[PDB]
C-alpha cells in the first residue's frame, strides 16, 4: 500500500505492542483498560490499512475514554518521567501514542481519512499521562 | 473558546441547561487545550424552528464551538466528539422520533483576533 | 445542513415566522443536495439593533445556511440564490425606505463534525 | 457587514445596548470601508452561560464582525481594534474578577452571496 | 480569448443548440420554457465571453427556475433515460447543460466571475430532468 | 468531488441518454440490447462515482458484449471506408459510438490517476466496437453504404 | 497515440456523425455539400492520426468552404435564436459541434506544430453551418 | 502477438486444444487491434503441476498474452476479458472443485523487438 | 535579517522621517501628534526587526489613532493633493505609510508577525488624510 | 501466483518434480502473501539445452515466479530468495561441475488481469 | 552520511538494541537465535552504513530464516492481542521494530539501488519473530 | 541469460536444433555483454499451435531474458544478432513466408536469486 | 505548529521515558546522572518546542557530559565491535542510546530548516556516546561483553 | 531543428568524416569495409534528420557487421592492451571512440523521440568491429602494447 | 551506467586514442612520456567507469606531470602562438583539446558524484604538458607562428 498508510499502520502496531507489555505492569483494573484499548488500536489499523473502506471507531469508544479521562483527573494535582518502574512504561505507551498520532494526521491530511482515529490517540495519550500519574501517587 | 448549543423548544433534557452548561465545559477543559477561564459557553432555545418539510414532529440540539486557529484535525475533532457525547447523553427524547445531535468546530482567525481585559 | 433567519423587528412580512421557515426548507430541498429530515432552519427576530448611523427608519432580513463542506461554488451559490429568493418574496416592507436583504452560505468542517441520532 | 455583540446578563455596562451599537456603527464607517447604509449590528444578552469550571462569578463581552471577503489581514484587525476598543470602554464591571472583552473578524464568501433590495 | 473562457462560452453554444433541437418536440408551453432558457443562455454567452465585463443573468432568472422546478416536483414520485423519444431529447440537453456547467465551473474557478451562471446552470439541469419525467409519466 | 471522477461520471451520462434517444429508431431486438447497455452504464456509473467502492460491471458484461461482436461480424465485410450515417438510424448509432469513445477517453484518465474503472473502459471499448457494427448492419439492410472518396 | 491527438481525432469523428445525421434533413443539394465535408473531414482525420505523416486538405478545399460562404452570405442579413426549424437545429448543432473539434486540433496545432490548415478549414465550416442553418429558416419562412 | 494457453493435464476441456486456439484466435482477431497472420497462439499441457499445498485434487488453466506495447489499458484489459470468456466456456471440469481460469497480458519491447519474414 | 524584514523596517525608517519633516510645517498641536506617532513607529520597528521577539505596539495605541480620526472626521466634508504647502507634506507622509503598509503586509503573509502593526500602519494613513483636508480647510 | 521451473535433462534431483513443486509451495505460503489454493506451479525438464559455448557437461536449474504487481522490492527479493533455498536444496549434482540455481520475480499487469472460477 | 542511510542505520541499531533486551527473557535456544540476529544485523549496518561497498548478508542468512520460519508454523495455528505474556510482548516489540527498521532500508534501496537482500531478510525476521512470540505463549499456557 | 526458441513443428531448419542454439550462445557471446558460462538456451517444439484465423503456416518465436541495467542499443543489438541467427537457420515450412521474431526482455535485478551447487 | 518541531519534541519526549524506564535498573549514581539527563532534556524540549525563544541548554551542560564521557573511557578499553545488550540492565542504556540518536536526527532537522538547537544537538550526540560508554561499563562490571562473530 | 536531433546528425557527420580519413591508412579490404560503413552512416543520418521520415538502416546492415565481428573475433585473442600500437590502428580507435560519442547522442534520440533504436545497435556493434580491425593489424604487425 | 559517468569515460577513451595516434609523429622520449599517459588515463578511467569503487592514479602520478611541465617550461619563452607550427605539434595541440574535453566532462562527474577531482587535476596538468611539447617541437624546427 501507500507509504503514509503503512507508516501509520506500523506505528500504530508498535503502540499496541509496547501497551501489551506494559499491561503486565498495572493491576487488574488498568489490565482490563489496556487491552480494551489493543481491541481499539486494531479496530484502527483496519480502516487506516483499508483506507477506510472499512469502519474504524465509533464516536463511543472516544467517549469511554474521555470518561476515564474525567476520572483520574480527579486524583491527580511537572515531574520527571518515570516515578516508578510501572508508571514509567505508561509513559513510554504515552509517547509512542503521540508518535502514533503524528503518523495517523499525515494519513488524514493526504487521504481525508482517519480523523476520528487521530482524536482517539490525542485522547489515549492523555489518559496514559494521567495513568501514569495515579500509580505514582498511589506508590508516594 | 466559544460554545453555542441550540435546542428546539421540543426538546427534553436529563438535566437543566445550566448543568449541560457545566458538563460541557468540563469537558472542553478535560482536552486540556484551554485555560478553565477562558472557555466561555451559552445556551439556547430555539422557539421558532422547522425540521424538514415532512408533517412530522421532530427536536434537534446543535452546538457550534469557536476556538482560534492553530490546532490541528486530530485535536478538532476530539472537541467535536467530547461535546457529541454530553450533548447527546443529555438528551431524554423529543418529537416522535429519534433526536439529531450534531457539533460543529469552527476556527476564528487568530491574526485578526482582538481580545482584552477590563 | 442549519438554516439562521435573522430580521429585525421593525420588519413586516407577507407571511409568519413558520411559513417563511417552510418555505425556505422547501427550496433547501428542491435543490437536491439534502434529505428532508437534515434540514433544520430557525427563525430570530432582532428586538436591539441599529442599521448605519444616519437618523433613518431602516429594517433588514438576513440569512446564515451553514453547510457541510465539498459541494462546490455552483451549488453554494444555487443555494443562496434560492434563500434570497424566498426571502426577498416574504418582504413586506419596513422603515422609511427599502428593504435589504442578504444571504450568506458557510461551510462546515466536515472531517470534524460530528453527529449523532438518540 | 453584519456585527453581533453578545454580552452576559450579569455584565454592567456605561451606556445602554442602543448607545453601544451606535458606537460600534461609528467606529466601523470611520474604517472607510463600507456604506452607512451596509452596517447592521445587533446585540445580544446571554441569559443561560457558563464561564470555565470554577464557582467564581464572571461576566463577558464578545463581538463577531462578519464582512465579504476580500479585504487584506491590515483591515479585518483594525476592524476588530476599533470594536474590541469600542466595546473594552462601554464596561463598567461584571462579576467578582476582570471582564474579558473578545472580537472576532470572520469573512463571508462573495462569489456565493446573495443580496437584493426589496 | 482565454481557452476556458473559448471552451464554456462553445459549450454554452452547444447547450442552447440542442434545445433549440428539443423544443421542436415539445408542446406549446414546455417550448415557450425553452426559449427563455435559450435567451438565459445567450445572456450567459454575453458575461463570460466578456470576462464580466458585459452583466450577466440576474437572481430573478434563478428565481424563475426554482419556481418552474417546484411546479413539476409535485407531479414527479431511479428510471432509465429516454422512456419517450421526446423525454429523450431533453435527457441529452439535461447532460449538456452540466457539462456546460463543469466548463463555467473551471472559468469561475480560475477568473472569479460566473458563479450565478453556474448556480443557473445547475438549477437548469434539475428542470429539465423533471421536464423528461413528466412527459413520460403523461404518456405512461 | 474529483474533477476526472465528476468529468467521466457526467460523460457517462451523457453516452446513456443519447443511447436513450437512439433506441426509438431501431427495432425491438436491438432495443433490448440497447437497454441492456444502459443499465450497464448505470452500474458503471456507480462504481466511478464511487471511486471503486461500489462493484461495477463484471467480466460477463464484457463477454456478452463480444458475443454479440462476433455475431454481427459475420454480417459486415465492408471493403472500405464508410461515411458515417447512411441512414437516419445508423447515424443515430455513429453518434453514440463516438460518445461512448468520449466516454472511453474520459474513463481512462480515471483509470490513470485512481487504479479504478479498467474494465469499464474495456466495455466502453467493447461497445464501440459494437455500435459500429450496428451501424454498417443497419447500412447492410437498407443498401446504404456510402464509401468514402 | 498522444491524448491531445485522440481527443481531436475522436472529436472529429464526433462531427461526422452529427453531420452524418443532419444530411437526412436537408435537400438533395446540402446533402451532397454535406457529403464532402464528411470526406474532407475523413481526411483531416488521416492527417492528425498520423502526426501529419499523411497528407490532409488542400488548400483547394478551404476555397471550396469559402465560395460557399460568399455564396450564402447574400441570402442572410446579419441575432436569433438557435433552431428557428427541426431542420435548422440539426445544423446549428453541427456548428458547435465543429467549433468544439476545431478547439481539440488548435490544441494540437500548438502542441505539435501540425493541423494548422485543417484548424482553418474548421473555422471555415463552422461559419458556413451558422450560415446554412440561416438559410434554411428563410426558404422555410 | 503471442498466445501461450497452459492447462493441466487432469483438466477437461469441451474441444481439442487445436480448436480452442482457434477459438482465441478468433477473439483476438475480433479485437480490431490484429492482422489476421499476425496472431500466433500454442497450447501446452503440463503434466508436472501442483495447485496449493492441500491434497484436493485441482484443475487450472493459464493463458498468457504477448503484445508489442503500445496500446491504452483499456485495449490490454479487453484482451484478456475476451481470452478469458473464450477459455472459462471451454472447461468442462477437472478435479474434485472449481477450476481456476486465469489471464495474463504483458508487453514486449516494441523498440528493441526483431522480427524478419524469410 | 531577511529581506521582507529590512524591507520593511527600512520603509517604516523612510516613513518617520519624512514625517519628521513635515512636523515643521504644522501647528503646536499637529506637531504633538506627529511626534507621538514617531514614537509608535519606533517601537514598531523594534517588534517588526526583531521578528515578533519584541513586543509592538498595544491595542491602546491604535485606539488612540482612532479617536483622532473621529475627531478629524467632524470637520471634513474629491480633491488634488498638496493644496497648500503644509497639507502638501501631510499628503506625502500618507502616501509613504501606504508604502510602509505594504512592506509589512509582505512580513504579516510571509512570518505571521506584525499584523497589529499593519493596522496602525492603515489607520495612521487615514488619518494623515484627515490632517491634510483640515489645514486646507482653515485656509480656504 | 505462478511458478515455472525448469531443469535442463542431465540434472539429477534429491527428490521427484512432484515433491520439489510441494516444498516450493510450502515455501511460498511461508511469506504470509498468498492465499492457498492461488498458488500455482508446474515443472518442465528440458530436452534441447546448451549451456555456454564451451565443452563442458553442464546443468542448470531455474525458476520464475509470476505474482500480480502490488508488492514491494522486500517481498518480491525475499520470495525470490526462499525458492532459491529450496531449489538449491533439491541439487543432487549432474554435469561435470556445479550447477547454476537461478530464481527470477516478474510481476503481472493487475488492471488488465482476468480470473475466472468456472 | 545521506540522512536516508543514516535514518536506516539508525533504526536498524534500535533493532538490535531491543532485541538485545528480549533475549533476557527468552530460553537458552532462543537466546542463541536472537543472538545469531544481532549479527546478522551488525552485518546489514555494514553493508547500508558503507552504500553497498562493504558486502552484506548472504543469502544463506535469509535461508536460515526461512528454516525457522517453517518450522514454528507447525506450533502455531494461524488474531490475538499483543503481548499474552510478558516474555511474549517483547518480542512482539521486536516484530514492529523490526518493520520500522524495514520502512527505512526501502526508502534506501529505492533511492540508492542497494539493501534489497537486507529488506527480504527483515520482512523475513519480522515474520520470524511474530511466531516466536506466539510460540512462547503457547509454550505458557 | 536465458534464451528460449520455440519453432512450430512444421518448420525445417538448415540444422538440429542443437546446433541452432550452439549458433545462438555464440552470437550471444559475441556481444561481449555476458559471461560464457552464463548464457543459457534452450528449444521447444510447438505441436499443437494456430497462427490467424484461415492455410499452412509455420514461425519461429525466440525470447531472450537478461538482468536488467544495459541500455536501448545493447538490447536492440542483441535482438538483432539472434534474429540474424535464426532467419539464416530457416530452411522452410509451411505454404508461405515463415515469420521470424525475437523478443528482449529484462529480469528485474534487485530480486533476482542465484547460487551454485 | 511546524512538523519538524512537533516531531522534534516528540521524539526528545520519547527520549526522556525510555531514559525514566532505564534509571530503575542501573544503581544510585547511575540513577542521579540519569535523571539529571531528563531535566536537560526537558531545558532541550522548552526551547525546540518555542523556537528558540525560551534559553535551551548552557554550554556547561554539554562540558558535563563531557567530563563523564572522559571518566567512563578510562573504564572501557574494547578491543573489539560488541552486541548490544550482554545484560539487561545494559541492553536498557542500549536502546536508550539508540533514541538519543533518532531525537538526535529530528533535531538535526530543526536546525538546518530553523537555525535554531545545534547546541541541542550537541548534546544528544555527547548523549549517546555516553549511554554507549555506560552501557559497556555495566558489561565490563559483570563480564558479560559478547563479541560480534 | 531539435537540438538533440542536430547533435545527433552532426556526430554521426563527424563519425563518417573521421572513417573517410582513417580508410586512407588501412589495406584494401578493410577500405571498402569502411565505405559500406560511410554509406550505411548516410542512410542513418537521413531516418535520424527527417525524425524518422525517412527509413533508415535494416536488421540485414547489423548482420553483416556481426558476420564481420565473427569473421575477425577468430584472429583476436587478447590482456587489455594500450589504444594504437601502429599509425593505422591508431586511426580506428579514434573512429571506434567517434561511433562510441556518436551512439550516446543517437541515444538521448531514442529516448526522448522514440526513433533510432536500430541506428544505436548498429553504432554498438560498428564500435566493435573498429576495435577488432585495429587489434588485427597491430597483431599482424606484432605491435600489441 | 549513469549518462555523466559514460560520458567521462567515454571522453577519456577518445583522449587516450588520439594520444595513441599523436605518439607514433613524436620523437622517442616524447613516445615514452605519451605512453606512460597512456597507462594513467586507463587507471584514471578505471575509477570512474567504477564510481570511485576502484583507485585511480595517485598524486605521485600529478607530482610526475609537473616535473616535466617545469622541465619543458625553461624551453619555452614565448606572444601568443597559432596551433600546429608543424605536422608534429599539431597533432599535440589536438590531445591538448581534447584533454580539455575530457576534463570538462570529468568536472560534471566530479560536482554530481563527489569523486574523480585528482582525475581532473591530472588532466589539467596534462593539457599544460601537452601545450609545452607542441611548443618544444615547434622550437626546434623553427615553426613559430
Ligand atoms: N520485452
Amino acid at each position: 500500500k501507500d507509504s503514509p498508510i503503512i507508516e501509520a499502520n506500523g506505528t500504530l502496531d508498535e503502540l499496541t505492542s509496547f501497551i501489551g507489555e506494559a499491561k503486565h505492569y498495572v493491576d487488574e483494573e488498568m489490565k482490563g483498560i489496556l487491552e480494551e484499548i489493543q481491541n481499539d488500536i486494531y479496530k484502527i489499523m483496519g480502516e487506516i490499512g483499508s483506507k477506510g473502506k472499512i469502519e474504524g471507531i465509533s464516536e463511543e469508544r472516544i467517549a469511554w475514554l474521555l470518561k476515564l479521562i474525567l476520572r483520574y483527573m480527579e486524583m491527580v494535582n511537572f515531574v520527571l518521567p518515570g516515578g516508578t518502574l510501572e508508571s514509567a512504561k505508561l509513559d513510554v505507551c504515552r509517547t509512542i501514542a503521540r508518535r502514533a498520532l503524528r503518523k495517523v494526521l499525515t494519513v488524514t491530511r493526504e487521504f481525508g481519512i482517519g480523523a476520528e482515529a487521530a482524536a482517539y490517540l490525542l485522547a489515549l495519550s492523555d489518559l496514559l499521562f494521567l495513568l501514569a500519574r495515579v500509580i505514582e501517587i498511589e506508590k508516594n | 473558546p466559544h460554545l453555542v448549543i441550540e435546542a428546539t423548544a421540543n426538546l427534553r433534557l436529563e438535566t437543566s441547561p445550566g448543568e449541560l452548561l457545566e458538563q460541557a465545559n468540563k469537558a472542553l477543559f478535560a482536552s486540556g487545550q484551554f485555560g478553565e477561564a477562558d472557555i466561555k459557553s451559552r445556551f439556547v432555545t430555539l422557539e421558532a424552528y422547522r425540521q424538514g418539510t415532512a408533517a412530522v414532529e421532530r427536536a434537534y440540539l446543535h452546538a457550534c464551538l469557536s476556538i482560534l486557529d492553530g490546532r490541528d484535525i486530530a485535536t478538532r475533532t476530539l472537541l467535536g466528539a467530547s461535546l457529541c457525547a454530553v450533548l447527546a447523553e443529555a438528551v431524554a427524547g423529543g418529537g416522535e422520533e429519534g433526536v439529531q445531535v450534531s457539533v460543529e468546530v469552527r476556527e476564528m482567525e487568530r491574526l485578526s483576533y482582538a481580545k482584552r481585559v477590563v
